[PDB]
């Protein structure tokens, strides 16, 4: 595994193995806001969650 | 049976692995902060007795494309990308350091800031960064500066915590180790932190990878391949000829 | 530092139907980009058992 | 019992720098053991 | 041509000067 | 003797 | 025999 | 070849070499 | 003592793809 | 007789 060695040479030629996908990042950024005239509907503005 | 089998065979199977490096450019080509791979011939010769007539090749990778990728806008306070040249230290699960190019970074729950693959980001101290637990707003420098907000302080509490170390030095004295990270070619040789190397947060740094450029040494490393395959099939039939000098 | 409750307000999705398209284009490319390296290694192989 | 030793065909035809042939065999073609 | 010495092995290195 | 022939042997 | 010969017989 | 003065066994392929 | 057994293809495979009658595979021990 | 083999008149 001497990679170093001659690594722009043909000794120290290094193939991959292809692609994958690590993660399905979430981003959590804050959406815009609905006004309704629902009295039982809300949102929270910032930080935080509802807890159920 | 005439040793141009076996040259013809080299060349042939040489082929097929410079087409291996190109298909993995192709896989890779969404690839975050991904610097594309080079591929080409060298012609060895045997030397020793006899006519000068046969000398072989094998392929190598001389070099990695080094240009600045295809920046993608997220909107993210923890997306940065490098402007131009320059590289962020991070060390890998053994604890090497090491150059990548991904700046999709994260923050986890003891509050070492980390990237898109795990991998830690040093700072000033060469040790990698830990932010505050109750963070409220992280802002990333345009020097790789780190400012946070504690949880609850006003606005005006905003200090920095610490910087994120991006080093510049030499391309060409620089090899993708096995996990995709570049590292020195001498051994032992420090990353100095450079104070020029920019950070244009708010954006993703994507791969480098001419599609249009590896499709068309595709094609000739298909052609090339096939004549070689060709002169494998006169070999053997010139040695089929030939064996009727014995019949009798 | 926690978020305040808004009364009659909802906080609609955060995703941006336009990142997804340009998503799409790319993921469509690269998608077919790749297909023709498999077809490409078929019928190099194919070549090397009906030559040889 | 001095021979010589390798692997024959296109294993050995290939430049040594492909390292196919285990260094133990590759190294009795110059008349060793 | 037939000599009383054996010829030597070919060589295919990758540089010329560590050979 | 080929005038400018390639030689068999390291440069 | 050869360093790296394999045998005939089960592991 | 080499003549032996008992027959030769016959070879065993097994799909798991536990199981022989 | 007949040795027997069914020859070429179906006798020329590991025992695991079973194409050959139990009765027969006996035959090629050397006993019948 | 072998244990199986087929006859060769209508079965």
């Amino acid at each position: 595994g001497q990679s170093s060695q001659n690594t722009e040479l043909p000794s120290g030629l290094m193939l991959g193995a292809g692609s994958k996908v690590v993660a399905t990042q979430k981003v959590h950024t804050h959406g815009n806001a609905q006004t309704t005239t629902n009295a039982l509907d809300m949102m929270v503005e910032g930080d935080g969650f509802f807890q159920v | 049976m005439d040793r141009a089998l076996f040259l013809a065979m080299s060349g042939a199977k040489q082929n097929m692995q410079a087409l291996q490096l190109r298909a993995n450019n192709l896989a890779n080509v969404s690839t975050t902060g991904f610097r594309a791979d080079l591929a080409q011939a060298r012609s060895m010769q045997a030397y020793g007795e006899g006519h000068p007539s046969r000398v072989f090749s094998m392929t190598e990778r001389p070099g990695h494309n080094f240009a600045q990728g295809s920046v993608i806008t997220t909107g993210r306070d923890l997306d940065v990308t490098i402007e131009g040249s320059g590289w962020i230290s991070v060390l890998d699960h053994t604890g090497k350091e090491g150059l990548t190019r991904n700046g999709n970074l994260k923050v986890d729950q003891n509050g070492m800031l980390t990237n898109a693959s795990g991998h830690l980001v040093l700072g000033e101290n060469d040790a990698p960064i830990t932010l505050p637990i109750p963070l409220s707003k992280i802002e990333i420098g345009r020097d790789g500066t780190i400012s946070v907000l504690p949880q609850g302080a006003p606005a005006e509490e905003f200090q920095a915590v610490d910087r994120i170390k991006l080093v510049k030095p030499n391309d060409q004295s620089l090899f993708k180790d096995t996990n995709g990270l570049f590292r020195h070619k001498t051994p032992n040789q420090p990353y100095e932190a450079d104070a020029t190397v920019s950070l244009q947060t708010g954006a993703i740094e994507g791969s480098n990878v001419n599609a249009v450029g590896e499709m068309t040494a595709l094609i000739d490393l298909q052609r090339q391949f096939e004549m070689q395959v060709k002169m494998m099939s006169t070999a053997e039939e010139m040695d089929k000829s030939s064996d009727s000098l014995l019949r009798m | 530092g926690l978020g305040e409750i808004r009364q009659s307000m909802l906080e609609a999705s955060n995703v941006n139907v336009t990142e997804e398209l340009v998503n799409m284009i790319e993921a469509q490319r690269v998608y077919e980009m790749n297909s023709k390296v498999i077809s490409s290694v078929d019928k190099m192989m194919s070549f090397v058992n009906q030559q040889l | 019992g001095n021979m010589v030793a390798g692997i024959p065909g296109a294993l050995s035809n290939q430049p040594p720098a492909d390292a196919s042939i285990p260094q133990d065999v590759a190294q009795m073609k110059d008349g060793s053991v």
